[PDB]
């Protein structure tokens, strides 16, 4: 499969104008996948897809604050 | 207690040309005047505050 | 177990409330709380319109399901007729003699 | 009997109509109002660089 | 409503009531003026006669004014009505609004 | 659950007095019992400086402007953690 | 004497007069504000300063005209004066409470005037949407003073609504059914039901906005999990009903005016008219999101809101055609009031049709927030609500005062205003299709012509309103008292003379139970 | 003399309505169909004509050479 | 002799509407003064003039009905409508707050953790005190109904007794609710969960206090024999307002306390 | 963009805007019909001395005036809904660009491959080069490849804003904490202007949007030169 | 509708004065503020 | 005869086409000569002179239909005064332009609009119908 | 009742002299129309 692409494709789970959760979900999925693969001595490249997608869709400010929070221990999502 | 609404009915139905808010006696009048005074005074104080806040205050 | 203690209207009602109450049990309606029943409305059996003065506004609903009431002053004197249907109305005095 | 309109109507109509047209034409063309009408057919395009 | 003939008849009868008072004369004309029609000459005739019985010359003249007014733009209606009413106008000595000069200003 | 206590749950001052003392009040007592054999007490939640909590866009118009109206030191942390 | 009568009133006529006086005054304030707006836009560049001072002016213009002019006049004014006279009632059901409805208005207006004086005023738009209205972008007392003004105006109208519904339902002659009350009375009963159900949701919404600004709540702040869109839903759930509340009493007056001046006994299709007003009322509660078509809602819900918004034209159409059917065959008297009513019928139709265009979510993407919406609403408000108010005013002025207006002057007044309002708003359709946004204090050069023509039109209306003040003076100055009134048999409000006595119907009307 | 013939006396208003109501539909469908052809149809054609022999590259080039772009000099 | 021949009440010119309106000006601008320029004086003046206006206005209403006999059946009927219409508007007011709650809890945003209740929030157990409050309020709906029947049957002692139980239960709910507010681990500043919880329950709590004093007013009017077995609208209104307050709680409990936590 | 004395919509740059233009002609035709019909009937009612002031029957014609409007609404609604649904099938974009509204300027982010980000401010009227448009020029235009389906995501970092480009048939509100998606698709190269369409404070009238549509190859080199 | 003659008739002259004073009460105050607009803007 | 405000509750006289026979006669108080005319009216109307007939009509009614449907020249005064006041409005505008309005942006001068139109023509502003479609790119002249 | 009735008596302002009325009407509507202009001025004179 390809970890190289054009842009986040259409996702039937988020078919409407409000794409807020698309960014959010893909951002979570990544860090959740990053943990497992980086913890159980596995392959972190499986998680690449999600990072591309969330990177494409998420505003820089959101990604920055969420990262600052994951480091601070105050990230509200469950990772 | 004792049923005294009949005396009251009498006091209030007395054709003394007084409006219902004053018909009860002399305390109605003081209450009334106290009320009107706090309202007018408070309203004047209120206008003043508006006058104060409307100007840049440092 | 009941012990009473609360007044009844008959014993405590006052003013106009008492007046419409007493008048009500005697079959009268000095305060126009009820709708007057029509007579035949002919020149000979006019609708008798009570009044405490010498004129009263009459509203005539000419026909059962009419949406417009026809209004007019009925004066003391001869039976007057509704401008629209000719029904007759005649003023009569009220409980309080003018 | 003759009324206000029979007498003055014609004067009122004419002088009012005349006055209206003059002040408007003046205002619309003699003071500096920029109407900014379409350049099409009016303005000759000049090189901007 | 009812057949045109029954309508006309009903009105001829109304105005032909021998003991018709002024109230009924007025009410009849004022009611007839709200319909979409210029009343048939025979109805005007009866109203005109009722005027005579009530000794009301003026109302007879105003009834003729009303017939011309209801004709609106159809100018051939009035003359035709005045024509069919002529025997009656002459008999009761009713002058037309034009004869009295009431179509003035 | 469901409900069904035979009959008489409508009409008569005696019936409503009966329900008041025979159903309504006894329930208030049982629930009062229950709320006693549960609500002994709770150990305070750990303070994590979440940004969606302890909001302060404008200081409160009372006290030092940083304490909510019914502030309980034992269970409500300030934006910077527990007071003690 | 003056105090007991004018400050402690419990009389429906005196209270109604108080309202008309208040509304007339507010209308001057609102008119000045509308001219400051057009002065700013009548020439490219900036006159006042930035969009803040500009939008403070645009916002106050809206609140003043809606809450302090149109509602007090139509409902509190004509409502209190005419409702009891039309159903043969001695007064309103709660005469003392009624007086409180009026007295809550001056305090409310003061709070609105105060909000524009402290700090930099509230330049939020009449919709006062957060975050722009929140404690960061609009820190300070202004928006809070504005919220409080709206609270008092709401309480006022709610208390008034309870009064009107109770009166209209409980105080009619025993034999008169609801289907025997004139259309204006129906128009105010329905309006009252709308105010009763809609104002409380506004009150809840702005109370939430008030807590977000001062009690650290986050109903509309994403930081705490809030949603700025929630405010929009609550505001517009009240906001659409509000525009039907502004036009319904006008629909009522127009029916009376058209009927009266056509020489008819009753309006055509009386029950069709009652049905139409109920339908408009009902449908106006389920279409609010037509003001949020660019907010990002699902396509299916946008399809529903455009479909639903469009059916409101059916009941509205039966009313337009019934007014035309009433004129049919009438003996038309070309009075000033009739002129105002015919202009309403046509202009309101233009404004309503222009509303059907906007009902299309697809097409509203490019029309939303442009001057095309400003045109629609001014056609229905400046040439709809306002035209009914003027017609109702010149028609009933003799009943309220006992003096007549000079009819020639009144017609001159209509002519001027008719030209002014059309010159002002018609060109704004162009500005909107061509893309000029709303709430702009300045615009790209291309939009100059239309804005210039428009500002000029607003000056013509100005002349019209100054003239109107003169017209009221001359009537009171000349003192021509009324003698006789036509068609009193089907118009009860005139049966007690002009002006009717302080106490009317001390002895009820007599109505047979046939 | 000459007897005038009896003219039509009933339903003169209704008669006037029946006529014009048709003319009302005529005049109003005229304005609409006129808008359709003088405007609606003219525009469908204007877009169809324009995009037929259109070359976005030719257009871009003319624009590029005129110095309008900031990403293509 | 010879005056009005209709059954309606023409009220004497009253100054209460004017003072009540001025009170409103004083409370709002006073709230503006407390919120920004940190002073409570204006708000205090305002609250005082409001109580004085309500006391006198309602005193006058008692004078006009009980003492002057103006409440004929036509007048009482109007009052029923007025009260019903008033409750309806209150229902819509509460509807704005439930809308907000449901809007927030059904679409929890990312900044909350994308879940409800938000991460970091420890909700109260609906089976403890909230269950109690529920049983206390429903119990008082039963006792107020007994009171009503006692009244209609002319039983003064029992009406007074049932009314008393009703009131203590209402006060009991108020105290229990005050305790919960203090023991709660979250506050009004804890985001949308805290906002939604404290303003929706705070307003209901304010309504319970208003209903309790209304019932207290009815209690004293009963001690003084103002009510007859057939004419007692003040108690009927108090009773309807009380059931509304009861119903709003059932919704709170089911929505916010149970489902929303 | 708009030119002086313009009456209708800006010329269509994209396919949905074209669709909207035609749908609007359709709708405008009907409003001209209804409005001229009402004006004719009114003038017709006021031009005769013929009267008929007595009562007329209500029900009969009411069916015509209830049923006709219903048919006309279905004629406006069908096209309308079709286009509405046509606007939402984004379906496989080749580029995703984000724009964030701010208090008084827009910022863009092309983040598919790199981390390109820039601010776009209005060029002050005193710094305009001859021939530049007064309140419409922006210092940094948003370059995008023409003839390609682009997904735009709109949002804001402060108050509400609204991102719009008339000629392309776009308008999406910029709401804090929310990501709104719209589909951009130009069929011609060029410069296309828009303005903030949601009141946002003192400089609401001064925060325009300018789109520059060039061929793909020129878009790519531009991305790289922008970091 | 129909009315008695004016009890205190307003002659053409009186109307001219009445209209004048009305217009002026509206135009003068606004003109003053607008005239000095720039005068306020320059601080 | 002479109506009075306070007679609002009594029947009134009115002249209107749709109520031709009013509820009351125009004249209620007859003089000696009129009382006599009213008496001659009880005889054949053929005996009344036309003047007596007119007098009889003018006793019952105020105006004839012809007098009540009379047209006025009121519209002239209305249109004229409206135009006059609309004309008076232009003076407020002239004043506004002179004392309130400052100078418009420098982008309105001839030089700028000429450069600007060229730039607009270069970027192909509205090339299908609106602006550039009215320009002849080949002859560097506006299409005509 | 105890209040005066009839033309010009059911209003809170006196209408017994057209000239004093002109003045009162001038102040009334005039002050209302003037207010916004003075609020805009006041806002311009703060900074
Ligand atoms: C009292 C004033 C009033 C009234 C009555 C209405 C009536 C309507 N309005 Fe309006 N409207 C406003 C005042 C009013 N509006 C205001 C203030 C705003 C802007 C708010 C803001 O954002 O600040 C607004 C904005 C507004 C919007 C928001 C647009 C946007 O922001 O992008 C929409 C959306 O659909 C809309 C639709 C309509 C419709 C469908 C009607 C309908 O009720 C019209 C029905 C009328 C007719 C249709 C004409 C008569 C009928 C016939 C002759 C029958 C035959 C007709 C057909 C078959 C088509 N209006
Ligand atoms: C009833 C409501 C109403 C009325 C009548 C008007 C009337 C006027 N309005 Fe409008 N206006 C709004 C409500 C109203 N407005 C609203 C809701 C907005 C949107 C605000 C926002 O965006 O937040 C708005 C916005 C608005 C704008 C857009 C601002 C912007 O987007 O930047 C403009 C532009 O010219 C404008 C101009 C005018 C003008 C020239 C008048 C003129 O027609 C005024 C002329 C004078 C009159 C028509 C009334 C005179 C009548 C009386 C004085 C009654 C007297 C009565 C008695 C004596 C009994 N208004
Ligand atoms: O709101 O139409
Ligand atoms: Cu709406
Ligand atoms: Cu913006
Ligand atoms: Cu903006
Ligand atoms: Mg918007
Ligand atoms: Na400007
Ligand atoms: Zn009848």
């Amino acid at each position: 499969k390809i970890k190289n692409y054009q842009t986040a494709p259409f996702d039937s789970r988020f078919p409407n104008q409000n794409q807020t959760r698309n960014c959010w979900q893909n951002y979570l999925d990544f860090h959740r996948c990053e943990k497992a693969m980086t913890a159980k001595g596995g392959d972190v490249s499986v998680c690449e897809w999600y990072r591309r997608v969330y990177k494409s869709l998420c505003p820089i400010s959101w990604v920055s604050t969420w990262d600052d929070r994951r480091a601070e221990g105050t990230f509200p999502g469950k990772i | 207690f004792e049923n005294r609404v009949a005396e009251k009915q009498k006091l209030f139905q007395e054709d003394n040309g007084l409006p219902v808010h004053l018909k009860g006696g002399a305390t109605d009048n003081i209450l009334y005047r106290v009320t009107m005074t706090l309202c007018l005074g408070g309203t004047l104080y209120s206008l003043y505050c508006l006058g104060w806040a409307s100007f840049p205050h440092k | 177990a009941s012990g009473g203690g609360v007044p009844t209207d008959e014993e405590q009602a006052t003013g106009l409330e008492r007046e419409v109450m007493l008048a009500a049990r005697k079959g009268q309606d000095p305060y126009n709380i009820l709708a007057p029943k029509a007579t035949s409305g002919t020149k000979e059996d006019p609708n008798l319109v009570p009044s405490i003065t010498n004129k009263r506004i009459v509203g005539c609903i000419c026909e059962e399901d009419n949406s417009t009431v026809i209004w007019f002053w009925l004066h003391k004197g001869e039976a007057q007729r509704c401008p629209s249907c000719g029904t007759h109305y005649k003023l009569v005095p009220h409980q309080l003699a003018h | 009997a003759p009324d206000f309109h029979d007498k003055y109507g014609n004067a009122v109509l004419a002088s009012g109509a005349t006055f209206c047209v003059a002040v408007w034409v003046y205002m619309a063309t003699q003071i500096g109002i920029e109407w900014n009408p379409s350049p099409v057919g009016r303005v000759t395009p000049k090189e901007w660089r | 409503h009812e057949t045109d003939e029954e309508f006309d008849a009903r009105w001829v009868t109304y105005f032909n009531k021998p003991d018709i008072d002024a109230w009924e004369l007025r009410k009849g004309m004022n009611t007839l003026v709200g319909y979409d029609l210029v009343p048939e000459p025979k109805i005007i005739d009866a109203a005109l006669r009722a005027c005579r019985r009530l000794n009301d010359f003026a109302s007879a003249v105003r009834i003729l004014e009303v017939v011309k007014d209801k004709a609106g733009p159809h100018k051939e209606i009035y003359p035709y009505v005045i024509q069919e009413l002529r025997p009656t106008l002459n008999e009761l000595g009713i002058s037309t609004p034009e004869e009295l000069g009431l179509d003035k200003v | 659950a469901s409900a069904a206590k035979g009959d008489h749950g409508g009409t008569g001052a005696r019936t409503w007095r009966f329900l008041t003392f025979g159903l309504a009040l006894p329930s208030v007592a049982l629930c009062t019992l229950n709320s006693w054999l549960h609500s002994g007490h709770r150990e305070r939640p750990a303070f994590i400086p979440y940004h969606h909590l302890r909001i302060r866009t404008k200081p409160f118009s009372w006290g030092d402007g940083n304490h909510t109206f019914f502030h309980n030191p034992r269970v409500n942390p300030l934006p910077t953690g527990y007071e003690k | 004497m003056f105090i007991n009568r004018w400050l402690f009133s419990t009389n429906h006529k005196d209270i109604g007069t108080l309202y008309l006086l208040f509304g007339a005054w507010a209308g001057m304030v609102g008119t000045a504000l509308s001219l400051l707006i057009r002065a700013e836009l009548g020439q490219p560049g900036t006159l006042l300063g930035d969009d803040q001072i500009y939008n403070v002016v645009v916002t106050a213009h809206a609140f003043v005209m809606i809450f302090f002019m149109v509602m007090p006049i139509m409902i509190g004014g004509f409502g209190n004066w005419l409702v009891p006279l039309m159903i043969g009632a001695p007064d309103m059901a709660f005469p003392r409470m009624n007086n409180m409805s009026f007295w809550l208005l001056p305090p409310s207006f003061l709070l609105l005037l105060a909000s524009s004086m402290v700090e930099a005023g509230a330049g939020t738009g009449w919709t006062v949407y957060p975050p722009l209205a929140g404690n960061l972008a609009h820190a300070g007392a202004s928006v809070d003073l504005t919220i409080f003004s709206l609270h008092l105006a709401g309480v006022s109208s709610i208390l008034g609504a309870i009064n009107f519904i109770t009166t209209i339902i409980n105080m009619k002659p025993p034999a008169m059914s609801q289907y025997q009350t004139p259309l204006f009375v129906w128009s105010v009963m329905i309006t009252a039901v709308l105010l009763l159900l809609s104002l409380p949701v506004l009150a809840a919404g702005i109370t939430m906005l008030l807590t977000d600004r001062n009690l650290n709540t986050t109903f509309f702040d994403p930081a705490g999990g809030g949603d700025p869109i929630l405010y929009q839903h609550l505001f517009w759930f009240f906001g659409h009903p509000e525009v039907y509340i502004l036009i319904l009493p006008g629909f009522g007056m127009i029916s009376h005016i058209v009927t009266y001046y056509s020489g008819k006994k009753e309006p055509f299709g009386y029950m069709g008219m009652v049905w139409a007003m109920m339908s408009i009322g009902f449908l106006g509660f389920i279409v609010w999101a037509h003001h949020m078509f660019t907010v990002g809602m699902d396509v299916d819900t946008r399809a529903y809101f455009t479909s639903a918004t469009m059916i409101i034209a059916i009941p509205t159409g039966v009313k337009v055609f019934s007014w035309l059917a009433t004129l049919h065959g009438g003996n038309i008297k070309w009075s000033p009031a009739m002129m105002w009513a015919l202009g309403f019928i046509f202009l309101f139709t233009v404004g309503g049709l222009t509303g059907i265009v906007l009902a299309n979510s697809s097409l509203d993407i490019v029309l939303h927030d442009t001057y095309y919406v400003v045109a629609h609403f001014h056609y229905v408000l400046s040439m709809g609500a306002v035209f009914a108010i003027m017609g109702g005013f010149v028609h009933w002025f003799p009943l309220f005062s006992g003096y007549t207006l000079n009819d020639t002057w009144a017609k001159i007044h209509f002519a001027i205003m008719f030209v002014g309002v059309n010159m002002t708003f018609f060109p704004q359709h162009f500005l909107g299709l061509s893309g000029m946004p709303r709430r702009y204090s300045d615009y790209p050069d291309a939009y100059t012509m239309w804005n210039t023509i428009s500002s000029m039109g607003s000056f013509i209306s100005l002349t019209a309103v100054m003239l109107m003040v003169f017209i009221i003076w001359e009537a009171f100055a000349s003192k021509r008292e009324v003698l006789t009134v036509d068609l009193t048999t089907t118009n009860l409000e005139w049966l007690n003379g002009c002006p009717p006595p302080y106490h009317t119907f001390e002895e009820p009307t007599y109505v047979n139970l046939k | 003399s000459t007897a005038l013939a009896k003219p039509q006396m009933r339903g003169l208003l209704a008669r006037r309505l029946r006529f014009h109501i048709v003319g009302a539909f005529m005049v109003s469908l005229g304005f609409a169909t006129f808008y359709k052809f003088a405007v609606a149809e003219k525009r469908k054609k204007a877009y169809a004509d324009f995009y037929r022999n259109y070359d976005s590259m030719k257009d871009f080039e003319e624009m590029r050479k005129a110095g309008i772009f900031q990403s293509a000099k | 002799m010879t005056h009005q021949t209709h059954a309606y009440h023409m009220v004497n010119p009253s100054p209460w509407p004017l003072t009540g309106a001025l009170s409103a000006l004083l409370m709002t601008s006073g709230l503006t003064m407390w919120f920004h320029f940190n002073s409570m004086t204006l708000l205090m003046i305002g609250l005082t003039t409001n109580m004085l206006t309500m006391y006198q206005w309602w005193r006058d209403v008692i004078r006009e009905s009980t003492f002057q006999g103006h409440h004929t059946p036509a007048v009482q009927k109007g009052l029923r409508y007025g009260m019903i219409l008033f409750i309806i508007s209150e229902v819509l007011f509460f509807t704005g707050f439930f809308w907000a709650f449901y809007h927030s809890s059904l679409a929890p945003t990312p900044e909350l953790g994308g879940c409800w209740p938000p991460t970091g929030i420890h909700p109260l157990n609906p089976l403890e005190v909230p269950l109690l409050n529920t049983s206390v309020l429903l119990a008082s709906g039963v006792s107020i109904t007994w009171a009503h029947h006692s009244l209609m049957e002319g039983d003064r002692k029992h009406m007074l007794q049932a009314l008393f139980i009703t009131i203590t239960l209402g006060v009991y709910f108020t105290l229990l609710q005050a305790s919960e507010y203090y023991e709660a681990p979250f506050t009004i500043s804890d985001g949308v969960y805290g906002s939604t919880f404290f303003v929706a329950t705070g307003f209901h709590g304010l309504h319970v206090i208003i209903g309790s004093t209304f019932l207290i007013v009815c209690f004293f009017r009963q001690l003084k024999f103002h009510f007859t077995s057939n004419h007692h609208f003040g108690f009927e209104a108090g009773a309807w307002y009380w059931h509304f307050v009861d119903v709003v709680w059932l919704f709170l409990y089911v929505s916010i306390y149970w489902w929303g936590s | 963009m708009a030119y002086p004395m313009q009456l209708g919509f800006q010329d269509a740059t994209s396919p949905i805007m074209e669709e909207l233009l035609h749908f609007h002609d359709h709708t405008l035709m009907i409003v001209f019909l209804i409005s001229s019909l009402v004006l004719y009937i009114i003038s017709l009612m006021l031009t005769t001395k013929l009267t008929h002031t007595s009562t007329m029957d209500a029900q009969e014609v009411e069916t015509i005036w209830t049923i006709l409007p219903a048919i006309i609404l279905i004629l406006i609604a069908l096209p309308s809904l079709r286009i509405l649904y046509m606007m939402d099938e984004i379906n496989n974009p080749s580029l995703t660009v984000k724009t964030m509204g701010h208090q008084w300027y827009w910022s863009y982010e092309y983040t598919d491959y790199e981390d390109l980000s820039f601010d776009s401010y209005m060029i002050p009227t005193s710094e305009l080069k001859p021939g530049e448009l007064r309140l419409l020029e922006v210092d940094n235009r948003v370059v995008l490849p023409m003839e390609m389906t682009i997904r735009m995501l709109v949002s804001s970092e402060d108050v509400l804003h609204s991102w719009a480009v008339p000629s392309l048939g776009l308008k999406t509100d910029a709401i804090p904490g929310r990501l709104n998606q719209t589909t951009l698709m130009s069929s011609r190269p060029g410069l296309y202007y828009g303005q903030c369409s949601e009141i946002c404070g003192s400089n609401h009238s001064f925060m325009p949007i300018v789109l520059e549509l060039v061929p793909l190859k020129y878009f790519e080199k531009w991305s790289a030169s922008m970091l | 509708i129909t009315a008695k003659p004016a009890k205190t008739p307003t002659s053409p002259k009186e109307q001219a004065i009445g209209l004048s004073v009305t217009f002026l009460s509206f135009l003068l105050p606004a003109g003053w503020v607008l005239y000095h607009l720039d005068n306020y803007k320059k601080s | 005869s002479v109506v009075k405000s306070e007679d609002y509750a009594l029947p009134s006289y009115v002249d209107r086409r749709d109520y031709p026979l009013p509820d009351v006669a125009h004249v209620k108080n007859l003089s000696a000569s009129q009382k006599a005319l009213k008496e001659k009216e009880k005889a054949s109307w053929s005996s009344l002179s036309i003047d007596e007939k007119v007098e009889l009509y003018r006793l019952k009614f105020k105006e004839s239909f012809a007098e009540m449907n009379r047209s006025t020249n009121e519209w002239k005064t209305v249109v004229g005064a409206a135009m006059f006041f609309i004309g008076f409005t232009a003076l407020l505008l002239i004043w506004e332009k002179h004392y309130v309005y400052g100078p418009i942006p420098h982008t309105f001068e001839e030089e700028w609009v000429a450069k600007q139109t060229k730039r607009m023509l270069d970027m192909k502003v509205a090339p299908i119908q609106g602006f550039s479609a009215k320009w002849d790119y080949d002859k560097n002249e506006w299409k005509k | 009742s105890h209040y005066e009735e009839g033309p010009g008596k059911n209003i809170p302002f006196s209408v017994e002299n057209k000239w004093r009325l002109l003045a009162m009407m001038t102040l009334f509507f005039g002050s209302g129309f003037a207010a916004p202009f003075f609020i805009v001025r006041h806002q311009l004179l703060k900074k």
